[PDB]
RNA sequence: GUACGGCCGCAAGGUUAAAACUCAAAUGAAUUGACGGGGGCCCGCACAAGCGGUGGAGCAUGUGGUUUAAUUCGAUGCAACGCGAAGAACCUUACCUGGUCUUGACAUCCACGGAAGUUUUCAGAGAUGAGAAUGUGCCUUCGGGAACCGUGAGACAGGUGCUGCAUGGCUGUCGUCAGCUCGUGUUGUGAAAUGUUGGGUUAAGUCCCGCAACGAGCGCAACCCUUAUCCUUUGUUGCCAGCGGUCCGGCCGGGAACUCAAAGGAGACUGCCAGUGAUAAACUGGAGGAAGGUGGGGAUGACGUCAAGUCAUCAUGGCCCUUACGACCAGGGCUACACACGUGCUACAAUGGCGCAUACAAAGAGAAGCGACCUCGCGAGAGCAAGCGGACCUCAUAAAGUGCGUCGUAGUCCGGAUUGGAGUCUGCAACUCGACUCCAUGAAGUCGGAAUCGCUAGUAAUCGUGGAUCAGAAUGCCACGGUG
RNA sequence: AAACGACGAAAACUACGCUUUAGCAGCUUAAUAACCUGCUUAGAGCCCUCUCUCCCUAGCCUCCGCUCUUAGGACGGGGAUCAAGAGAGGUCAAACCCAAAAGAGAUCGCGUGGAAGCCCUGCCUGGGGUUGAAGCGUUAAAACUUAAUCAGGCUAGUUUGUUAGUGGCGUGUCCGUCCGCA
C-alpha cells in the first residue's frame, strides 16, 4: 500500500484510456497485410515514442483496497487477505465456507 | 488465532449477511468500497448514537442502507429531517441514488457491538476496568441472554503489559452449527496505547435456520 | 560428640564432657506440579506386513554458500527450504547505475489568474523543459461560484526504515490428541482431595456399573456440505417408454416412466431376532435392507505450549529521516555459480516405444471475452470470420482400454535433453529473459549405498482433462473423473 | 530473578426519568420480603413535542403529460391565540404501510421536398446526398433518400526542369584575391 506505488498505477489507467483509438486503428493496420511498409515504419515509430508508462499491458493488476502487488483476484478485485475478512464479516452475497 | 471466526461460519445457516445484491465480478470491489465508506462515515456521524449494524442493498441501480441502532434520536434530529440532510451525504458518496431505513432495537444490551460499546468508553474516561467488566456482564445476563464471552487483550485497565483476559458466564458454544452466536469486535483508545475488545453471544437454540 | 581434663585399653580408640565464634534459620508429616538411566496399560501407515517411490541420471523452480553493483525482503529441526511468489523481459518489486527536485509522486489549506482541455514543433535515452495552433463547458447582485490546472511559503507530506522482545489482527505445530475447568456437597485442623478414579467398551471424560458424589461449561458426536435406495413438484436448451411422418437424423407431433435440472421429504435408529458379557453398556455373527453398527467423504482445531512467523496485506504507542531513508523515469540485476540440499516431472524398455480403425467422464471458464466454420501452413498459427452473460456456441474426436500390424532385447525406432538456424503466439521491445513449432547432432541414464517417505479401498499406483495468476510465461497450486 | 491481589462495599445514558399492578426467576424445607431481576399490559400523577377541538374557504385529486372537466375516496388551501378535552409518539421523519381514476383533446418537443457548405476539388460552380435552410402532422403523421457528375486562375506561369545578378555568417575566431550553395 505503497503511496508512490498507488499513483502511478492510476495513472497508467488515465492515461491508457485515451489512447485506445489510435493504439486500436494501429495495431489493426500493423496486423493486416493489405499496408503499405513506409505507412507501417512510420505508424510503429510515432506509436514507439508515446509515453512508455501508458501502455495497456505494461501496469501490474493492483488490489482495490490495500494495493498488495500478488494473488489479486478477478472475480473481487481484492488479495486473499482480504477477501477472507470479507467473506468471514459476511459481505459477499453468497460466499459461504464449502463442502463439496 | 486458534478459534475460528464465528460469523464466517454462522453466515449459511441462521445469521443474515450485510450485504446481498447482485453483481457479476465488474463491479463489487467497486460496491464493497462504497459499504465500507458509508459505513465508516455512519460511525463517525453517530460515534454517540449506539450503532450495532449496517446492513446495504443494491435494488436496480439504487443503494439502500439499513441501520440498526438504539439512540435513533440523535440521527431523526428535530422535525426529522437530519435524517434526510445526512441521506444527502450518503447518496453524494455512493453516487447512485440512495435511501436509509432505521431499525431501532428495543432493550438492545444483547446487540454484540453495543454491548461491547460504552465500556470503552468508561475505559476511555478511566474507570475502573474491572467495574466495567462486570457492569457489562451483569447488564448482558440480565436482559434473557444464555451466555456472553468477551475478550479483553492489551494492558488491562490501562496496564503496561499486553495481557490476555476473558469473562464467561452461562454457556457459549462454539462449535454447535444451530446456535446463534453473534460475534463482533472493538477497540479502546487510551493515552496508554490500544486495546482489543471481542464479544461472543450465545443467543439461544434456533431450529429450521433461515426463513424465522 | 570436638579439645582439654579423669578413668579404662598393648594399641586402634571407648567413656565423662565443654568453651570461643557464625547464622536466622536447621527440621518431620502431608499435598500439587515437575523429574527418574522406575513400572504398568492404551492409541495413531507409529512399527510389522505389504505396495509404490526419494538418494543413481537430464531438467524445474526453492534453500545455504560463493561471485557480483545488487544477486531484491522475510521464512532457518519437526512446525522454513515447488514457502509468501495464483506465473520477475521494461513496467515491474523493495536491489544496483547515471542524471531532476523540495509543504515534493500522492493528502485538507489561503491570495488570486486561467474552463477543463485536444493536435502537433523542438533539446534531451529519459527524468521535463520551452512553448504554439486552440477551447472559452454550466451558473447568484458581475467586492462569482462548483469542477480542473498554476504559482508563494507556512499550516503539511512520504517512508516495502527498523522494533512481531510494545501490539492488534492472522497463521502453523503440539492436536480432531483427548483432555482442560467450574457450582454445590462431602472428606482432612490445614495445604488440599472427590468428582476427573477403578472393570467392561469405544474414535472419544463415548456408554454402563461400582465408588460422596451430584450436576454444569469449553469439550466427543449430532445439528452444517456432498454421495449412497426411494417419493412428489415443476419439462427447457434435455429423454426418446409407447405411437407417426421422417431427408435416418429425436428434426418435430407429443409426453412427463425414466437418466439429467433444482425444491421439499421417506430414509440406518442397535431398529431385530441368537451368542458373549455383570439378567448391564457393548462386541460378535444373520435377517431384512440400497446401505449396518459412525453407511461413506469434508469444514468445525477445547484451556493452554513454542518472547513460534509476518510492524513486507493492513493498522499501530513510542525512534527515525523533513533540500532526503521522501520523491523522478530509463538500463541492468532478482533468472548468476568450481558447489551441497528438500520436492517433483522426465526415462531404465517386451505390461515397453512406432504408427493405422475404435470407445466411455465429471466439473468447469467466457462480452478490452469465449471465439464454431472455411481458405492455408510438414507443423506453430496467418487471413476471412457464425453463434453465445450461455442444459443453446467455444475451449474439447480425452487417454489409459480395445482389435490389428510392426520392432526383438540392442545406448535400443528406448531415452529428448544440449546445439546451429527457421518462423509462430504474445505483449511498444524476448542477446541477459518467455513459450510453441517442426527439419537437423541426438547427452546423460540402463531400477541406483547407507539411509528414507507415503499410503488400510474405490485408497495405493497409472492416464488424461478442468480451474485460478496473467499481455503470454506451470514438472508448481487447486480440483475432476477412468482404470484399479 | 522477578507476578500482587483494597472501596459499582466512589453502578458514570436513564433508553425520558418519575408512579404503580399480575405472574416469572436467583435466593431456601416450602415460601415470602427487600430488589435481583428482566418481562405482558393497565391508567394517570408529572414536566412534555407534534396533528388537533379556532374561524375563513370548499378547499379538494388525476388518467394526457395542460385544461371547465369524470364513479370516487383514507382527497384536502390561508391567517393571531389556545379555555378544557382527544390521537400519536418521546431530539420521529422519508420506506414498510391502504385501493384509483372517466373523457375531450391543441398538441408544443418530435419526423419536413428542390438546395447552402463538404464529394474531380487545398479558394469556390456543382441541381448526381442531405438538414427543422420551404408546405407540413398525433402519443403520432400527408413515406421518402450527408453520396458516385468529366473538367476550370483551382498552394500559382519562375514553388515542377533549363538558368542569373548580389537585397549571404558560407569555411578550425578568422581580415583573405577564392573554391559553392539560391
Ligand atoms: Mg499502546
Ligand atoms: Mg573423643
Ligand atoms: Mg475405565
Ligand atoms: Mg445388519
Ligand atoms: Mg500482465
Amino acid at each position: 500500500a505503497k503511496q508512490s506505488m498507488k499513483a502511478r498505477e492510476v495513472k497508467r489507467v488515465a492515461l491508457a484510456d485515451k489512447y485506445f483509438a489510435k493504439r486500436a486503428e494501429l495495431k489493426a493496420i500493423i496486423s493486416d497485410v493489405n499496408a503499405s511498409d513506409e505507412d507501417r515504419w512510420n505508424a510503429v515509430l510515432k506509436l514507439q515514442t508515446l509515453p512508455r508508462d501508458s501502455s495497456p499491458s505494461r501496469q501490474r493488476n493492483r488490489c482495490r483496497q490495500t494495493g498488495r502487488p500478488h494473488g489479486f483476484l478477478r472475480k473481487f478485485g481484492l488479495s486473499r487477505i482480504k477477501v477472507r475478512e470479507a467473506a468471514m464479516r459476511g459481505e459477499i452475497p453468497g460466499l459461504k465456507k464449502a463442502s463439496w | 488465532g486458534q478459534k475460528v471466526h464465528p460469523n464466517g461460519i454462522r453466515l449459511g445457516i441462521v445469521k443474515p449477511w450485510n450485504s446481498t445484491w447482485f453483481a457479476n465480478t465488474k463491479e463489487f470491489a467497486d460496491n464493497l468500497d462504497s459499504d465500507f465508506k458509508v459505513r465508516q462515515y455512519l460511525t463517525k456521524e453517530l460515534a454517540k448514537a449506539s450503532v450495532s449494524r449496517i446492513v446495504i442493498e443494491r435494488p436496480a441501480k439504487s443503494i439502500r442502507v439499513t441501520i440498526h441502532t438504539a439512540r435513533p434520536g440523535i440521527v431523526i434530529g428535530k422535525k426529522g429531517e437530519d435524517v434526510e440532510k445526512l441521506r444527502k451525504v450518503v447518496a453524494d458518496i455512493a453516487g447512485v441514488p440512495a435511501q436509509i431505513n432505521i431499525a431501532e432495537v428495543r432493550k438492545p444490551e444483547l446487540d454484540a457491538k453495543l454491548v461491547a460499546d460504552s465500556i470503552t468508553s468508561q475505559l476511555e474516561r478511566r474507570v475502573m476496568f474491572r467495574r466495567a467488566m462486570k457492569r457489562a456482564v451483569q447488564n448482558a445476563m440480565r436482559l434473557g441472554a444464555k451466555g456472553i464471552k468477551v475478550e479483553v487483550s492489551g494492558r488491562l485497565g490501562g496496564a503496561e503489559i499486553a495481557r490476555t483476559e476473558w469473562y464467561r458466564e452461562g454457556r457459549v458454544p462454539l462449535h454447535t452449527l444451530r446456535a446463534d452466536i453473534d460475534y463482533n469486535t472493538s477497540e479502546a483508545h487510551t493515552t496508554y496505547g490500544v486495546i482489543g475488545v471481542k464479544v461472543w453471544i450465545f443467543k439461544g437454540e434456533i431450529l429450521g435456520g433461515m426463513a424465522a
